[PDB]
Order: C-alpha cells, then sequence, then structure tokens
RNA sequence: UACAAGUAGUCAGAGCCCGUUAACGGGUGAUGGCGUGCCUUUUGUAGAAUGAACCGGCGAGUUACGAUCUCGUGCAAGGUU
RNA sequence: AGUCUUGGAGGUAGAGCACUGAUUGGACUAGGGGUUACCGAAUUCAGUCAAACUCCGAAUGCCAAUGACUUAUCCUUGGGAGUCAGACUGCGAGUGAUAAGAUCCGUAGUCGAAAGGGAAACAGCCCAGACCGCCAGCUAAGGUCCCAAAGUAUACGUUAAGUGGAAAAGGAUGUGGAGUUGCUUAGACAAUCGAGUGACUCUGCGCCGAAAAUGUACCGGGGCUAAACGUAUCACCGAAGCUGCGGACUGUUCG
RNA sequence: GGGGCGGUCGCCUCCUAAAAGGUAACGGAGGCGCCCAAAGGUUCCCUCAGAAUGGUUGGAAAUCAUUCGCAGAGUGUAAAGGCACAAGGGAGCUUGACUGCGAGACCUACAAGUCGAGCAGGGACGAAAGUCGGGCUUAGUGAUCCGGUGGUUCCGCAUGGAAGGGCCAUCGCUCAACGGAUAAAAGCUACCCCGGGGAUAACAGGCUUAUCUCCCCCAAGAGUCCACAUCGACGGGGAGGUUUGGCACCUCGAUGUCGGCUCAUCGCAUCCUGGGGCUGUAGUCGGUCCCAAGGGUUGGGCUGUUCGCCCAUUAAAGCGGUACG
RNA sequence: UGGUGGCGAUAGCGAAGAGGUCACACCCGUUCCCAUACCGAACACGGAAGUUAAGCUCUUCAGCGCCGAUGGUAGUCGGGGGUUUCCCCCUGUGAGAGUAGGACGCCGCCAA
C-alpha cells in the first residue's frame, strides 16, 4: 500500500520576455517584451500596457538601452 | 590567398549543425576536396569543424 | 547529534557534487586538521562516531572544531514500495564534502596526539583523508 | 560420399564426366572463406513470439450514385441539357 | 542556411554572502537563572552552506542587423499520405538508494528505416552510408607471433602480478622516479668496529584484501615475460569509405 | 511503474527547467472558483519597518518628541516579478468599473486567451499639459443546444395583424470527470462468454542488490591484568545472488504452480572424517581460524506442508545452485 | 553666483575648514488671497530689522560607499581519454572573489 501527492499542480507557462530583437524593425503596436511588473521600462516611442507588456508606439529599430545604474528601458526610434 | 579544405572524417555520427556548416563548404563526400578564399568567415567555419576536415594553403 | 533546528524545505533534491571545496581547505581555526580527498555525502551519524573517537583518544586534552555541518536532508521510501506516489520521508542529514575540505581541526595537543585521534577518526568516515597543518 | 559439427547456400577450387541456343560452355564437387529460413508483429525477433506438412487450384480497395482536386478535350461570359 | 562581424534579451555553470533561510568558533554582553561569565539573546570579528538565496556572473544556446565569403534552400496555395508503443549511447536534471537493460524530461548521435569494417558472437558502441561490374589502388576504426591480412618494427623506460586479461575500505621493508630531513670517519647504523643509514612527503607500475554452483570459463582460442604497460617514431594490413576502369539510371546546366 | 483500493482531474504562482521561449513524472511547494461603490478615476500632497534617548497612567509592546533609518515596511489575497521621479500613505472632486471601435502585435492545432497606439461620441478630474475603456502585474472561470428577460427602421407561409423567429443586450451550469457523451443511471459473476495483450499482473528466467546471507576495516570496550584466546559498541568497506522486494526485458495462437516420491548432479561459505596455526590448549573435552569437496551425512510423532518442535539414534545428522533440479 | 538640463555614487555618505554686498537662503509679519484631520510647522501671501549658524557655493581628505584592470583560478563551447555519483588532456573562451589603480564632478543652456 501506498500514499498520495499533495502536489502535482501548476499554472499554464506564460511566454514571457523579448518578442523582438535589438536592431529588429517594428509596426507600430508591436510587442516589445512581456513582463509581470517593469523588468524593462518603456524607453522613447514605447508604452507599457495594463499588464506591464512594452509596445512600440511608432514604425521603428527597436533599442533595449541601460536605465541609470540598475535599471533597463526599450526605446524605439524612427528610421531615418 | 586560397586555402584547400578536404573531408577527412565522415559526417555520420555528428551534431546536424557540424553537417550543415561542412556541407556549406561544398563538401559532399569523404575525402572531397574545395578551394574557397581566406578570409575570417572560411577560417570560422573550418574551426567549427577542425575535426572533420584537412586544410592546406594553396 | 548534529541536525538543523529547522529548514525551509524538508525534501531537497540529492544535487551533484563536482569541483573541489568553494571553502574551508586550510587548517583556520586549529593547528592540525583532517583533510577530505574524495567527494562524499557525510551523515551526521559519521560524524559524531568520528567526532567522539578523535576526542576521546586526547583525553580532554584539546579542542575540536567541526568544520562541516549536516545541513541537507535526505529521503528513503518505505520498504517494500513500488515506484511514484510522491517522493520519500526525509530519514537523516548529511553533510556535502568536497575534495579540499578540511572535515576536524584540532588545537591544544601534540601533532603525535593530533595524528592518531585523526587517524581514528578517519576510519569512522566513508572517504580517504590526508592529515593537514596550518601554513 | 563411411574423421565428419552442416539455415544447406554463396564465393574460391582441383579432380572426374560431358559437349551447348558456342558461350571468357554444361554436370559433379575433395577442400578453403563467408553465412542463424520466409512471413507477421515489434523499441528490438535466428528467435525458445506468430503463421504455413507439401503441391496444385480458388482466395482481399470494387461498383453505383454524389462531392472535390489534378490532367485532358469542346465551347467560353458564358457553359450544359 | 552556415560562418565571420556587430548589437541585444536572459540569471544557468561557477562564485558570493548584499537579502532570505541554515550554520561553526572567538570576542563582548542585554537579560534570565544560581552578587556571579552561572548560562546567555543581540552586537562584533573571523568561518561554512543553499533546486524553490543572490551584491555578482560565464561558456554556450537564442533573437536580430549589416556587409562579406560560401551554400541552395525557403515561403504560399492546392492533391495524397503515414505517424501519435519508441530503443540504446554520451552529456544536463528529476523520481529511485546520485539501484536497474528502471522511470521521466532536456540535448546530440545511432538504431528504428542502414548493408559494409571493428568491438569473439552482439539493433542502439567505434569507423563508415551498399546504383551495378573488376582476380586494380589508397585509407578509417581496429590491427600486424599462429588461428588471421600486416612489424616476432625501432628507441628508451616500467611490470614479475599471467598484473595485463573483473572488484573496495584498509593492510604491507614489493619495485621505479622525484624531493625534503636527522645522524655520520671528532667514527654513525647493525652486531669495540668501519661506511653509510632511517624518518617523512609527492608520484609511476605492481601485491594482499578476492568464496558459487554442467566444464577450463573474468585475453575469442593457442599461447605470450612481451605477443604486457608507458612515451616517441616510421612502415604495412585493413571497409560496400575514397580513387581507378567499364556500364545503367535520375537531376541540373549547356550530345 | 499491472488492476482494485487510496489520490488526482479546470485555473493561478514558484522550483525542477540545463542564463530566449517551451519542456515530463502519482516530482518539490502554495493558492483560486473572489473581494472593493473605493480597495476604481483624477488632482494635489506625502513617506515606511524597527531601534536609540526622554516620557503620569503605561508595562517589552498603545500615544507623543527627538535623532538614526533603502526599505529591514506596505502593496485586499498565493507566489513570483515589480514598485520610494512610488505601483506604498493621505485628502478634495468624481463614476472612464464609458458607447462605437481599432493600425499593429503576442500567444496559439482549433476553440479561445492577451496587449494595443489611435479615431469618433459624450464625460470625470486638472489652471493647463494631460491622465482615465477598473484594481502594481499575472487566478476569481465554463463551449454549444435549449429556455427566460429587456430592446429592436429585421422576417411574418394569400393579405392586414398575430403566433413565432432573427438581431443587439443580458440571465439560467461544483455541466468541478471543469473542450462540457444523455434531460435522465448503481452493483455482483467462483455459472460465466467473445475479441485482444507478454503493450500489462500472478510462476520461472533477466537486470538491480535496498533488504537478505556471508566476509572484512577501525578499535572504544568486555575478557582479574591484557582491544585483537574469545567477543567486539559507535562508524566504515565489500562479496554473493539462496530471501523479501524494485523494474516489466522473453513467454498470455499456454514457459503447469507448493510439498512429497524416483533419479541425481554441481558449488564450498565444511556438518563428519583427514592435516594444521592460535588458545583464557594441564589431561579428557572444547573454542577460533587455516588447508581440504575423496567419501559420507538416520529412522520416527505432529502438520498438505516446506519449515519447525518433539522422540530415539549417529562419526555427522552441513548450507546452497541446477525453471525455489 | 542663481536658475534649469544631461551624464551609471568616478557624482554619494562622512570629516575639516572657508565664503556672502548683490544673488540664494535662513529670517521677521499674518491684514488679505490661501492653509493646517491641531498648529502661518508646512503651504500661502507681505516685508527687508541681520545672520552666514544651517541649506547653498568653493576648497582639503580615501575612513566608509562607489568605479576598477592585468595576471591567475573556477566554470565552459568544441575535440579526445579514463580507474566514470566523478576525473584528466588539447585548441578556444573565461568569471566571481582578491588586487594594482581610479575617484571628494563631468558636460551644457539662460540670467545676473
Ligand atoms: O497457465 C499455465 N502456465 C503458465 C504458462 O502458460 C505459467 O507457466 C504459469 C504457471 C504458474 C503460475 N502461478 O503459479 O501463478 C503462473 C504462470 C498453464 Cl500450464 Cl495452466
Ligand atoms: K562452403
Ligand atoms: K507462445
Ligand atoms: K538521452
Ligand atoms: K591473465
Ligand atoms: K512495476
Ligand atoms: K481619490
Ligand atoms: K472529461
Ligand atoms: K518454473
Ligand atoms: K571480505
Ligand atoms: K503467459
Ligand atoms: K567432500
Ligand atoms: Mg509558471
Ligand atoms: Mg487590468
Ligand atoms: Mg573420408
Ligand atoms: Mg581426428
Ligand atoms: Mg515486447
Ligand atoms: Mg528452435
Ligand atoms: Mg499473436
Ligand atoms: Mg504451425
Ligand atoms: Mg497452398
Ligand atoms: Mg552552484
Ligand atoms: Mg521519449
Ligand atoms: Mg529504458
Ligand atoms: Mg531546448
Ligand atoms: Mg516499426
Ligand atoms: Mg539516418
Ligand atoms: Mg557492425
Ligand atoms: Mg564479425
Ligand atoms: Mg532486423
Ligand atoms: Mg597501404
Ligand atoms: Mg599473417
Ligand atoms: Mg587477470
Ligand atoms: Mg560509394
Ligand atoms: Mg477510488
Ligand atoms: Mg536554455
Ligand atoms: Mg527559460
Ligand atoms: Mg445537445
Ligand atoms: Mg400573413
Ligand atoms: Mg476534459
Ligand atoms: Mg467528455
Ligand atoms: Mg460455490
Ligand atoms: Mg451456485
Ligand atoms: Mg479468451
Ligand atoms: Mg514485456
Ligand atoms: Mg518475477
Ligand atoms: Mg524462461
Ligand atoms: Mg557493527
Ligand atoms: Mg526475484
Ligand atoms: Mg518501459
Ligand atoms: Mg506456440
Ligand atoms: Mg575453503
Ligand atoms: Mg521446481
Amino acid at each position: 500500500g501506498v500514499g498520495s501527492t499533495k502536489n502535482g499542480r501548476d499554472s499554464e507557462a506564460k511566454r514571457l520576455g523579448a518578442k523582438r530583437a535589438d536592431g529588429q524593425f517594428v509596426t507600430g503596436g508591436s510587442i516589445l517584451y512581456r513582463q509581470r511588473g517593469t523588468k524593462i521600462y518603456p524607453g522613447e516611442n514605447v508604452g507599457r500596457g495594463g499588464d506591464d507588456t512594452l509596445f512600440a508606439k511608432i514604425d521603428g529599430t527597436v533599442k533595449f538601452e541601460r536605465f541609470g545604474r540598475d535599471r533597463k528601458k526599450v526605446s524605439v526610434y524612427p528610421v531615418a | 590567398a586560397k586555402l584547400e579544405i578536404t573531408l577527412k572524417r565522415s559526417v555520420i555520427g555528428r551534431p546536424e549543425d557540424q553537417r550543415v556548416t561542412v556541407r556549406t563548404l561544398g563538401l559532399k563526400k569523404t575525402n572531397q576536396t574545395v578551394v574557397h578564399e581566406d578570409n575570417a568567415a572560411i577560417r570560422g567555419m573550418i574551426n567549427k569543424v577542425s575535426h572533420l576536415v584537412s586544410v592546406k594553403e594553396q | 547529534m548534529l541536525l538543523p533546528k529547522r529548514v525551509k524545505y524538508r525534501r531537497e533534491h540529492r544535487g551533484k557534487m563536482r569541483g573541489r571545496a568553494k571553502g574551508g581547505t586550510e587548517v583556520h581555526f586549529g593547528e592540525f586538521g583532517i583533510q577530505a580527498l574524495e567527494a562524499s555525502w557525510i551523515t551526521n551519524r559519521q560524524i559524531e562516531a568520528a567526532r567522539i573517537a578523535m576526542t576521546r583518544y586526547m583525553k580532554r586534552g584539546g579542542k575540536v572544531w567541526i568544520k562541516i555541518f549536516p545541513s541537507k536532508p535526505y529521503t528513503a521510501k518505505p520498504l517494500e514500495v513500488r515506484m511514484g506516489s510522491g517522493k520519500g520521508a526525509p530519514e537523516g542529514w548529511v553533510a556535502v564534502v568536497k575534495p579540499g575540505k578540511v572535515l576536524f581541526e584540532i588545537s591544544g595537543v601534540s601533532e603525535e596526539v593530533a595524528r592518531e585521534a585523526l587517524r581514528l577518526a578517519s576510519h569512522k568516515l566513508p572517504i580517504k583523508t590526508k592529515f593537514v597543518k596550518r601554513e
């Protein structure tokens, strides 16, 4: 005879993290980064959605950048 | 300069990424020789499959 | 018998014992010591047997530092059960010892007494050891 | 062909006996090398899994009406009963 | 698509103790106990450790960009499928007992669906991909005393155990190479005498520990003191690999 | 890791997860099936835990005050990632917890799920810039069919109506076995049957060796003294493959299963006999270890038994393997 | 000097000094606009009696914090080997820690 485990549960994996590369061209509205909280901040021409999703406001080139000492940001710069 | 790359060992039993590099050099057959221009691209391919190929300056 | 007062998790992974010891490779506190030459789990039962062996030989005549602590729990399933149906219950406690780790240190006795005390302890342990001194 | 250890063949090969749809021929085979049937089912079967005693015959994706795609032909903003 | 170049995301390996836990010794003591170190939490100094710790943090892998060099794939639509029992091996993990030819993932290979050579025999290991013919040649792994193709090769060492050709803690004047050190012709060491001797550390190769059932039976066999092991060198053998010669078919480009 | 029994079934968070993403097990830990009319929106303003020092009640801990104080707090709730130009605390005014939508993305077999600038309508707060399509983020949910309710420039079976249907909004599921077989469902079969499987258990084999049997290492001790005659705590290392198991690799188009009988045969870890060392060996007896497998190794009572106990012998009444021969 | 930006504490904390006429402060009023869960503390609105004490500005310091090589080592991609819970070798790559050292501000714009 054997007992049983009280574990065995997990949630569906949420596919977080970077969705476009540094240097990649993106259209306006392209999701750049999915996250919980602000692991990366919205930089120039980048918005933060209600669930902390970072998205391009313009068409342009994605740039993940250092933001001060500890933090990071992602920006989209117009092609020119 | 031109390198002269010969496939000494078989691609059988080798990781896919090595087999692709060997094939991208134009080596489709064991003991086949191909001639390429000596540059950082071709040298970098040789480096990845150095255990499979023999090289000599032409 | 050494064990933690409490632990965060009662059931840990067994882990791996690659590499030499991170720290405690030199005789720090005492004068002499016994160094591991091989990786092993050292149970709290082995530490106690080793401790009493060396301590008894010295005749209250010197101090002992146990440099390893059996922090890691190990589990076992009940006797004669099939595989699965959850992880086994906690059984005992082990210290993870890697090559280079000084296990015990002695002070307040001669080298002759220390050598013999640590020899007697070495026979209680499941690993090859060597006698070491502070540099 | 009665000193031999054999999935029975195969490749090598004397000797002997023949003589053809005339071919770098036919029969036999001392001896040497290599070699665990076929099928099914399997991760994997020489399999100590399955099936067949042998031989012969018989014995399994068809047709109808619809649908769809490819190809072909006729006509073509029409085509067809 | 590969590679180089450039940029980026991310927290593993390692490491570290800055946080959370765990944790060793000393210093110094709130405070609570027998005015006391009588014992003491914090504090402080040093010291350990972590899948669910992180002040840190690789190699790789991944996502891109720009050219270059190379390669010939890629995408879309439509017709037709089969597959949804996988296996072992290496590496990274879990479960297990850091058992299983176990189980369950990740990753690469081979088998599956792969014949040939090697590993005695041996799907999954090593080498290597069989269009067909040849009584040509060169090689791979693995080999070169005989079975059995090729060295009874060369040079310098090691081993005496058939170790090689199963097995641990531990035990030991086995033996080779290093190094440290005490004592000694002002006479050591052994038992006055006459040259060494006696401790230790690292290390090569051996020894014991080593008992199973039909028959040697833990090199495939013979047998081997090298025909073993180490290091180096050169010959040669060796596949259905590659080459040569001839033939067939398929594709691409211009017969 | 056969089935039954137990446990589980959907969703969220973490670890396993091998620094993108994804990733399994009846692996390791926890949560959810809500809550809030502010705990939402906006504007303005602010800074927390704890400690030290001082204080009538008042104490370690209420309330002051001072200094120190990256957060050692808080964030409705699990956890993770975030958060002090706060996402934490306070106050004023509010209802954007809006209607029509939506370039473009993420995720993804499908069904679904997620993010979204921006445009229009009409608002909230703000001097304005602007922010606002609920809540720091990620759970708090359930297809279709069918039925109810509200709305409706739709249809209305000759025509006008109506019945009824459509469309938009919304309600009715622990359909929790949570992609939901029916609106509606429990047992027994040793009276059993068929199709299948060695894909999967019971026998034996195989792998493994936790357990088991045997052998060792260290030597604290016991033994008047004395570790080592004999025994050997705490610990440590093996061998065997006879035990109980683990695994599910051969066999389910059959590999008969306990005990006995008949016939044995092999191993040696030796029960007897032979030869020895040590002895806490005076002798006679013994103990222990070494060599030794040549031969030998009983008749009964009870029980299906094996085993075991017992009676009576014996030089001895060995232990194992051979599909528990 | 004041305002206002950019740059990872190399910008900070701490310590010791120095400087104010104008400018910036503290400061002195609460009548009014406005204000405090109580308070002109703060926020407001007004003033210039005097003070560089503090903030602010400028210098000196490496005590703490921060930045930080080189070399070595751990790990490791790829390729091999072994006595295989692991270990070793080779081409490459390469931390963390520790340390040399750096650093008590660097670059704007406007006004006075
Ligand atoms: O069932 C039989 N034998 C099977 C093989 O088909 C096997 O040998 C077996 C025997 C006994 C057993 N048991 O005792 O549980 C199980 C299987 C027949 Cl002999 Cl009846
Ligand atoms: K033959
Ligand atoms: K059968
Ligand atoms: K694998
Ligand atoms: K031998
Ligand atoms: K099982
Ligand atoms: K409010
Ligand atoms: K279901
Ligand atoms: K049987
Ligand atoms: K033994
Ligand atoms: K059966
Ligand atoms: K005998
Ligand atoms: Mg998750
Ligand atoms: Mg929301
Ligand atoms: Mg004859
Ligand atoms: Mg004969
Ligand atoms: Mg099978
Ligand atoms: Mg047969
Ligand atoms: Mg069958
Ligand atoms: Mg038959
Ligand atoms: Mg027939
Ligand atoms: Mg680690
Ligand atoms: Mg698999
Ligand atoms: Mg398996
Ligand atoms: Mg992957
Ligand atoms: Mg198949
Ligand atoms: Mg293949
Ligand atoms: Mg083969
Ligand atoms: Mg062969
Ligand atoms: Mg086959
Ligand atoms: Mg040759
Ligand atoms: Mg020969
Ligand atoms: Mg041998
Ligand atoms: Mg070929
Ligand atoms: Mg049940
Ligand atoms: Mg990864
Ligand atoms: Mg990941
Ligand atoms: Mg229905
Ligand atoms: Mg009508
Ligand atoms: Mg379901
Ligand atoms: Mg269903
Ligand atoms: Mg009955
Ligand atoms: Mg009846
Ligand atoms: Mg039946
Ligand atoms: Mg099976
Ligand atoms: Mg069985
Ligand atoms: Mg069998
Ligand atoms: Mg014991
Ligand atoms: Mg068994
Ligand atoms: Mg299986
Ligand atoms: Mg049969
Ligand atoms: Mg014997
Ligand atoms: Mg039997």
